[PDB]
């Protein structure tokens, strides 16, 4: 019965929750952690990557 | 040694490296500061950089695990290779302001 | 070439200095790391295929 | 070497796995994580 | 990369003569590339004159310079030579020798390095 007002509340946090995954996304690089790409690459590329 | 360039003989060495499951065996020369806790300062974890509090922690790593990942897919447990134990790397404090 | 050796190399540290004088001219080609910085790393194990 | 022809030939038999034969891929540290 | 030329040669000579100038690399490079020599004439731009693979398999002449100059490589030095005559007036000018880095050359455009600029002068 109370179904609709739960929804709001999973529609919130889940769709939070799926911004936190994306935070785990190559796009493409060699590495998502921003410290590696910067410790194993020379500035003229890093830039790009 | 009449031969042309590209006839000549050509040593040639090819290094492979690994990043494994495991305490790296190969770390360059550096030196080593002491260990600090509970203070937001920077550290350097066997070439892995970034900021934080090391603080104590509970988790029991397997034998062979070296490091950790948390439920957002990033590094926040760590072994100390002098000493083997469990360090927690937490963000020091952070937030919005106001007028 | 057809039988090329394979040397493995482990629990040592490795200043990379050496290999800066080893002749007049040489290629060093890295993929994956930057020379310059290869030496603030820490490779878990190296293996050599001469 | 020392050889031996005792051997017995039979047809192969067959049996079913359950759910065995899983390792760990990745020996990261995770907690409470559903990973794929 | 980190790559040293040595330029050798230059001077005054006669119309229609012959001359010597070579160029040695030394150091580390990414690849064995392409080695060319670069001219400037006093009070105009810096023009390509020629560029030839380190194997010296195919090589690669400016139109202004085709059956008159010609370069070739050493089999125990690492040394790059080139050898030209019948040299004119326009000759009189800065050569220098440059180190291309990639396997295969497209055009004269890209430039890696550069050597210490060797002064000729031809005249009567
Ligand atoms: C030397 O390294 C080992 C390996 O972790 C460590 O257990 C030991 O305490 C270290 N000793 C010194 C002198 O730092
Ligand atoms: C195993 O093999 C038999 C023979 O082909 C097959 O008919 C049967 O379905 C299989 N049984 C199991 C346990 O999967």
């Amino acid at each position: 019965a109370l179904g609709k007002l739960q929804d709001v509340v999973n529609h919130n946090a889940q769709a939070l929750n799926t911004l936190v995954k994306q935070l785990s996304s190559k796009f493409g690089a060699i590495s998502s952690v921003l410290n590696d790409i910067f410790s194993r690459l020379d500035p003229p590329e890093a830039e790009v990557q | 040694p009449t031969y042309g360039v590209g006839h000549q003989p050509y040593r040639v060495v090819v290094l492979s490296f690994e990043l494994l499951h495991a305490p790296a065996t190969v770390c360059g020369p550096k030196k080593s500061t002491n260990l600090v806790k509970n203070k937001c300062v920077n550290f350097n974890f066997n070439g892995l950089k970034g900021t934080g509090v090391l603080t104590e922690s509970n988790k029991k790593f397997l034998p062979f695990q070296q490091f950790g990942r948390d439920i957002a897919d990033t590094t926040d447990a760590v072994r100390d290779p002098q000493t083997l134990e469990i360090l927690d790397i937490t963000p020091c404090s952070f937030g919005g302001v106001s007028v | 070439v057809y039988a090329w050796n394979r040397k493995r190399i482990s629990n040592c540290v490795a200043d990379y200095s050496v290999l800066y004088n080893l002749a007049p001219f040489f290629t060093f080609k890295c993929y994956g790391v930057s020379p310059t910085k290869l030496n603030d790393l820490c490779f878990t194990n190296v293996y050599a295929d001469s | 070497c020392v050889n031996l022809t005792t051997r017995t030939q039979l047809p192969p038999a067959y049996t079913n796995s359950f759910t065995r034969g899983v390792y760990y891929p990745d020996k990261v540290f995770r907690s409470s994580v559903l990973h794929s | 990369s980190a790559v040293q030329l040595q330029a050798s040669g230059g001077g005054f000579v006669q119309p229609g003569g012959s001359l010597r100038l070579s160029c040695a690399a030394s150091g580390w490079a990414e690849t064995f590339g392409h080695m060319g020599w670069f001219r400037q004439a006093p009070g105009k731009e810096r023009e390509f004159v020629s560029a030839i693979d380190w194997w010296d398999t195919v090589h690669y002449y400016a139109d202004s310079v085709k059956g008159r100059f010609t370069i070739s490589r050493d089999n125990s030095k690492n040394t790059v030579y080139l050898q030209m005559n019948s040299l004119r007036a326009e000759d009189t000018a800065t050569y220098y020798c440059a180190y291309w880095d990639m396997d295969y050359l497209q055009n004269s455009i890209p430039v890696d390095y550069w050597g210490q600029g060797t002064q000729v002068t031809v005249s009567s």
